[PDB]
RNA sequence: GGUUGCGGCCAUAUCUACCAGAAAGCACCGUUUCCCGUCCGAUCAACUGUAGUUAAGCUGGUAAGAGCCUGACCGAGUAGUGUAGUGGGUGACCAUACGCGAAACUCAGGUGCUGCAAUCU
RNA sequence: GAGAACAGAAAUCUCCAGUAGAACAAAAGGGUAAAAGCCCCCUUGAUUUUGAUUUUCAGUGUGAAUACAAACCAUGAAAGU
RNA sequence: CAUCUAGACAGCCGGACGGUGGCCAUGGAAGUCGGAAUCCGCUAAGGAGUGUGUAACAACUCACCGGCCGAAUGAACUAG
RNA sequence: AGCUCGUAUCAGUUUUAUGAGGUAAAGCGAAUGAUUAGAGGUUCCGGGGUCACCUUGACCUAUUCUCAAACUUUAAAUAUGUAAGAAGUCCUUGUUACUUAAUUGAACGUGGACAUUUGAAUGAAGAGCUUUUAGUGGGCCAUUUUUGGUAAGCAG
């Protein structure tokens, strides 16, 4: 059957209903990859931070998720290449929509009992966002700001509500900002791991802290 | 050392594991106390499986465990049959070590009619004196890190008793 | 082994006593809990526990901060009143329940009735309430964590307070010479227990047939000269010694408290402050990392 | 057909035009569920001190 | 079809507290409970017998009956109306004392001796409670202690 | 101050490694005639504290230990929320006024205390 | 997890780790570790007299439950249940 | 955020030595090219040009400066 | 219609003290159920590649992204229970067939001491009790929370 508009299931009218042991027959999602581009670079390569954030409380469905998941690698990977940047969709669809079938022939209130048994079968997913919440998270290098800048908005057409678009401060996908990451890269308390990194506690067992970090203890022996 | 860290025979038990019950189960039973001088128990079968042909709480085999000297004498005449070698396998990782064998009417006992031909499992529990204090009921602690059973410690013990042999593959 | 942090944070701990294994806490619950209309009367358990070498029997009651003591029974208080050696037999448990039963029974200021038995003949025999007059003191036995035997030493110290004029409710089933074909006790072997003959006819039946066990064990018999026969008569000597003196004489306590705390001290181990465990860290981090 | 099938709309309001009041307890209360070993030996001691004051004031 | 039966919707109110399952401590079965004392329900779910109804938990009343492993409380209830009183057959594991009246009980014992020294000195030794009275005037010195000044954020982002 | 018996609070007490323990005590240990219970005196029951031992249990200490507990003007008066407006905004929701007020995070400290009775270079 | 002839994913045995992730007749939830689970032993309290109380509630019934009193029993060594 | 009296943004006039000649599948590797970037003898001016011209100059505007106009301009956004 | 009394045994209220809750929020480098990405460590319980071979099938550890009406360590606001005394406190000694080992406690007592305020604030506009009976037992709207629904001047 037809899909309904996004109107439908704009807000976040209803509690969150996700897929479990109680709502089983629940359609898979649209979208099913969420880690783009260059994803195993590390966080070194990548110091900018571009925010696709969400200002409106809404609902997201995971056919705009896909859709707008398409349209900004389709456009950063024709300009500047396919491993010039990562980017990550942060929200996932979890909430469950319900459809009520209302049937659309002649002689329709014979065989349907309107608002009797009303509760919708399962229709779809959508990712439920608040205001301030992270969409889009799209690292890169300092050089392609104003491509991902125009890659995340064309991401926006794509997507319900108003949405704004924010460098970070933060170096990456961090936590830290971009003079702290600096002085622990700097010090020798950043180990990478791939996709992220590992930093250097001042908690737990030093010999574990010498193993996972022997450049910090070099360096202060140093 | 020290002679309260010496390892000891705790128990060595035999287990013999009959595909059913009945006459077979009953000459398991007399063979096993004459080999042991103590009646065995036969264990109960937990399920049913449908590939062996047993069911729940069939009696289908037969274990005892000796402890001390005759578990000490049992384990010359066991490993007399194992020529006294075996592997760097067969011990646990808890020090435990075991072996099987195909025949025992006639290793060193007399044969004797209508009793059958059975191999049986072996398996020696190492541990060193002090062991009572994680099976008494009252103040029923641990054990050392110091105090355990390995491998090495038990191979060791397998060095300096019997004269024997590891690895002999 | 390697215990998840998960599951270090999720571990709900037991009682410290149950942890440690010398409390059964449901057991605990219905022996020190009292009936909600005898208000702030306490309930009273004499608890006879085994260490090896001793027997500790103390009349104690639970209260809201701990448990208070009223009268506490050793072993090692049986060599003034005679008993050299075997201090933690089926006999000097008997001795050491009827030496805490009189003591208590002192305490209170009921000594001079409810005298017990004087002379020791083996039956079952509840200590009956006299004839408009006070009732017995009622303890319970808590038995811990022993398991429940017929013919065992808490037993034994249980028909020794019963001796005493404590009343302790019980019944013969637990008792040696209990019959399992039928309910009828056999007081020549009860008897016997109490005055050691299981350690008389152990000791004669050794003597006939060696020596060499005989010497290993026993040791401290042929030390003080005595023999199967005279078990009899220096466990009855000890029976009348604590009718006659049960008033708990205490030791010397010779080096006292102020040396004994000044002795322990020197032999243990203090801990590093803040200060100390940041400057050993310290010491650490430069020695492993000091072009390593 | 169908109608309103539950509502707690005006119930409280309605409770409060004469009030929620307390149920005015008094000395001396019932002393029915009490313990009857403790209700039995509360007849005889009550029935034992009202002789003893009638004997105090003669 | 609805369900409202003795235990209905009590399946958080009826847990044991996290780390604190298992069986009870014993300072709960040896505190005593006399008739006229002030105690407040609440249960113990790991003990099933006696349980209170779920009404009563975090409710306070006095007690009226002690009986063998249990004791009576005496709980108003508002039926419509009016207060009903409703008389609680509960095991001793399901109720503690409530220290709203211990409280009152040492402010009863301060207030006597309070009394009993105004008899000497001090007499109108004020034995009512008062609230917290507003502050009086006093004097704020600088020394050390000059006021920085202070001026609203600019709007950060700080993503 | 150490230990033992019984505990109170029930991890500041638990857990993983490593080290130490004078005297006492606990423990392992030693042996099966009796009571006793098992395939098995391993558990339990009995007997001897005698042949030995701190090896283990136990206690104490160490870990930039994990956990747990406490505190912080640490996050954060933030999220949330009661009340109010003919406040804003198409709405979603947000802002203000009068209040109340987190949790995760981060940092710092700590790692059992205590009651009764007995005993101890 | 480590092992032990047949014997392997799974037949029986042994050890270690195991806060319960098992089981408790049946839905789901709660509760339970020297237990409320598994095994063993003994029983009939799944008995009688009526009353009071809690929930549903009109503070009526029914049902179910709770704590007792008087007995008489079961079990345990007892407290107790 | 990038320039700006050392002269900016516009406007108008002037502008490729040959670098595609052992680097090109030599599709039409000589114009500005879909699988490529760095070369000075100059390099304000000599550009694998921003520019699939489909024929080893078949084509103009433009890479970036001059010329002289002599003051502020441009870009990306945000919300009334 | 009253009846009994005359400022209370009170209150759609606050404060103080003491609870209780499990929603909002928050949490998944905390359990349970979902979840995206890579990093590092194997038993002959398969290598499909030369039989111990660099040889991809896991699992574990440490990270990371996002959640949960029928998940949760934690955890509010609001609402809610109790108490804030003369029916109470303290001291002595009377009853019991209850209880205690007891001349022990429990309950009920007898006597005696309890003003500046008889033991928080504010109010009380009279308080408490009883009888009898009418009408009503179709509701609806608004802020906030909220369920089903695409939504409704929809239904709850």
């Amino acid at each position: 059957m037809a899909r309904r508009p996004a109107r439908c299931y704009r807000y976040q009218k209803n509690k969150p209903y996700p897929k479990s042991r109680y709502n089983r027959a629940v359609p898979d999602s649209k979208i099913r990859i969420y880690d783009l581009g260059k994803k195993k670079a590390t966080v070194d390569e990548f110091p900018l931070c571009v925010h696709l954030v969400s200002n409106e409380l809404e609902q997201l469905s995971s056919e705009a998720l896909e859709a707008a998941r398409i349209c900004a690698n389709k456009y950063i990977t024709k300009t500047v290449g396919r491993d010039a940047f990562h980017l990550r969709v942060r929200v996932h669809p979890f909430h469950v929509l319900r459809i009520n079938k209302m049937l659309s022939c002649a002689g329709a209130d014979r065989l349907q009992q309107g608002m009797r048994g009303a509760w919708g079968k399962p229709h779809g997913l959508a990712a439920r966002v608040d205001i301030g919440q992270i969409i889009f998270s799209v690292r890169c290098k300092d050089v392609n700001k104003p491509v991902v800048i125009e890659g995340l908005r064309r991401a926006r057409y794509k997507f319900p509500g108003q949405q704004k678009i924010i460098l970070s401060k933060k170096w990456g996908f961090t936590n830290l900002d971009r003079p702290e990451y600096i002085k622990k890269r700097d010090a020798g308390e950043i180990k990478d791991d791939g996709a992220f990194v590992k930093f250097l506690s001042k908690k737990g067992s030093l010999e574990k802290n010498y193993n996972e970090f022997p450049e910090y203890f070099q360096n202060l022996s140093a | 050392q020290n002679p309260m860290r010496d390892l000891k025979i705790e128990k060595l038990v035999l287990n013999i594991s009959v595909g059913e019950s009945g006459d077979r189960l009953t000459r398991a039973s007399k063979v096993l106390e004459q080999l042991s001088g103590q009646t065995p128990v036969q264990s109960k079968a937990r399920y049913t499986v449908r590939t062996f042909g047993i069911r729940r709480n069939e009696k289908i085999a037969v274990h005892v465990t000796v402890r001390g000297p005759k578990a000490e004498e049992i384990l010359e005449r066991g490993l007399k049959v194992k020529e006294y070698q075996l592997r760097d396998r067969n011990f646990s990782a808890t020090g435990n070590f075991g072996f099987g064998i195909d025949e025992h009417i006639d290793l060193g006992i007399k044969y004797d009619p209508s009793i059958g031909i059975f191999g049986m499992d072996f398996y020696v529990v190492m541990n060193r004196p002090g062991a009572r204090v994680t099976r008494r009921k009252r103040c029923k602690g641990t054990v050392g890190n110091s105090h355990k059973t390995t491998k090495e410690d038990t191979v060791s013990w397998f060095k300096q008793k019997y004269d024997a042999d590891v690895l002999d593959k | 082994d390697a215990k998840s942090s998960a599951y270090s944070s999720r571990f709900q701990t037991p009682f410290r006593r149950r942890r440690e294994g010398k409390t059964d806490y449901y057991q605990r619950k219905r022996l020190v809990t009292q009936h909600k209309a005898k208000y702030n009367t306490p309930k009273y358990r004499l608890v006879v526990r085994f260490t090896n070498k001793d027997i500790i029997c103390q009349i104690i009651s639970s209260t809201i901060t701990g448990d208070v003591v009223l009268a506490a029974a050793y072993s090692h208080e049986l060599p003034r009143y005679g008993i050299t050696h075997g201090l933690t037999n089926w006999a000097a448990a008997y001795a050491t329940g009827l030496l805490i039963a009189r003591r208590t029974l002192q305490k209170l200021g009921l000594d001079e009735t409810y005298k017990g038995v004087e002379e020791v003949e083996g039956e079952y025999e509840l200590t009956e309430a006299v004839e408009d007059g006070p009732r017995p003191f009622k303890v319970f036995l808590d038995i811990g964590l022993q398991r429940t035997t017929t013919g065992a030493r808490v037993f034994g110290a249980l028909k020794g307070a019963s001796d005493g004029g404590l009343y302790v409710p019980h019944s013969e089933n637990r008792f040696p010479g209990w019959d399992f074909e039928t309910e009828e006790i056999d007081p020549e072997l009860l008897r016997s227990y109490i005055f050691g003959g299981h350690v008389s006819q152990y000791m004669e039946e050794l003597a006939d047939d060696d020596e060499e066990r005989f010497s290993e064990l026993f040791k401290g018999y042929l030390a003080d000269d005595i023999d199967a026969d005279s078990l009899e008569d220096i466990y009855t000597s000890a029976h009348e010694a604590i009718r006659a003196d049960p008033a708990f004489k205490p030791t010397e306590k010779k080096f006292t408290k102020e040396q004994y705390a000044a002795e322990s001290k020197k032999y243990r181990q203090t801990k590093l402050s803040k200060e100390e465990r940041a400057a050993r860290v310290a010491a650490k981090i430069a020695a492993l990392a000091g072009q390593q | 057909a169908k109608s309103k099938n539950h509502t707690a709309h005006n119930q409280t309001r309605k409770a409060h035009r004469n009030g929620i009041k307390k149920p005015k307890t008094y000395k001396y209360p019932s002393l029915k569920g009490v313990d009857p070993k403790f209700r039995r030996n509360h007849k005889h001691a009550l029935h034992g001190t009202a002789k003893a004051l009638a004997a105090a004031k003669k | 079809g609805k369900s409202h039966g003795y235990r209905s919707r009590t399946r958080y109110m009826f847990q044991r507290d996290f780390r604190k399952h298992g069986a009870v401590h014993l300072s709960t079965y040896l505190k005593v409970y006399k008739v006229g004392d002030i105690v407040d329900i609440k249960a113990n779910g790991s003990i099933q017998k006696g349980m209170p109804h779920k009404f009563y938990q975090g409710k306070t009343g006095v007690v009226y009956n002690v009986t063998k492993s249990s004791v009576g409380v005496i709980i108003n209830k508002m039926v419509g109306n009016r207060y009903l009183e409703k008389r609680l057959n509960l095991r001793v594991e399901h109720i503690k004392h409530s220290k709203c009246r211990q409280e009152f009980l040492e402010r009863v014992k301060a207030n006597a001796a309070k009394r009993a020294e105004a008899k000497a000195q001090g007499v109108a030794v004020q034995l009512k409670r008062q609230p917290a009275q507003p502050r009086e005037s006093r004097i704020v010195s600088t020394e050390g202690n000059v006021p920085q000044t202070l001026a609203p954020v600019p709007y950060e982002t700080f993503i």
